[PDB]
């Protein structure tokens, strides 16, 4: 299959056409997105097969044909970069100042971008164009907007 | 069959469209990784 480094759309035939469902990241030969897009099922990349290597429901993480890959991580001062492929438009990166998710476990950057769910998986950059984790975990707040955390696995 | 396509570069664009607040939000995370409100 086609193994380029870069972010993917993942794609289901499943309901009514051609239906976007998540997006992930290519690194090292490795697939990664999001737990809730793929449910830890296999991916098709032509006539190539993905199989899950490894997954967490907690942290919603999954990754194909290899270990997690990417471990950038937000550097709680500066901005970053949504590269957010949203279904049926064209990749677009759209730049941010994280606000933060503080949980009794810790503080995690979060970004106050709202797009269709099918928008799940897409990375979030640091200045030198690094994975600093993956967009589309999160929350609803006062306004009825979302926040998503800046989800990053950890690399072994 | 879930499949992938490929839709770009992992790149940062320079004048990129700039958006987006940075709220500090309490919130707690349960076993099924749904993130919530603490308020
Ligand atoms: C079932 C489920 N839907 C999501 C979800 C992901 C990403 C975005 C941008 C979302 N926006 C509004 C509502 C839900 C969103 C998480 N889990």
């Amino acid at each position: 299959g086609e193994t380029t480094d870069g972010v993917y759309r993942v794609m289901t035939r499943r309901l009514l056409g051609s239906t976007q469902v998540g997006v992930g990241v290519m690194q090292e030969g490795v697939f990664h997105t999001m737990w809730h897009v793929t449910k830890g099922a296999a991916l098709r990349s032509g006539e190539g097969r993905l199989d899950p290597y490894w997954g967490d429901v907690k942290q919603d993480l999954v990754s194909y044909c290899g270990p997690w890959k990417l471990d950038a991580a937000w550097d709680g001062l500066s901005e970053v970069q949504l590269l957010a492929v949203p279904p049926g438009e064209r990749a677009k990166n759209i730049q941010t100042l994280p606000g933060i998710f503080k949980t009794k476990d810790g503080d995690i950057g979060a970004v106050a971008l709202d797009y269709p769910a099918g928008t799940s998986g897409s990375p979030i950059l640091d200045k030198c164009g690094r994975v600093i984790g993956l967009y589309g975990n999160g929350v609803v707040i006062k306004n009825g907007s979302y926040v998503s955390a800046i989800t990053q696995g950890k690399r072994e | 069959d879930m499949y992938i396509e490929r839709a770009g570069d992992i790149t940062w664009e320079k004048d990129a469209e700039v958006t987006g607040n940075s709220p500090r939000l309490d919130v707690a995370l349960d076993e099924s990784g749904d993130f919530s409100l603490v308020e």
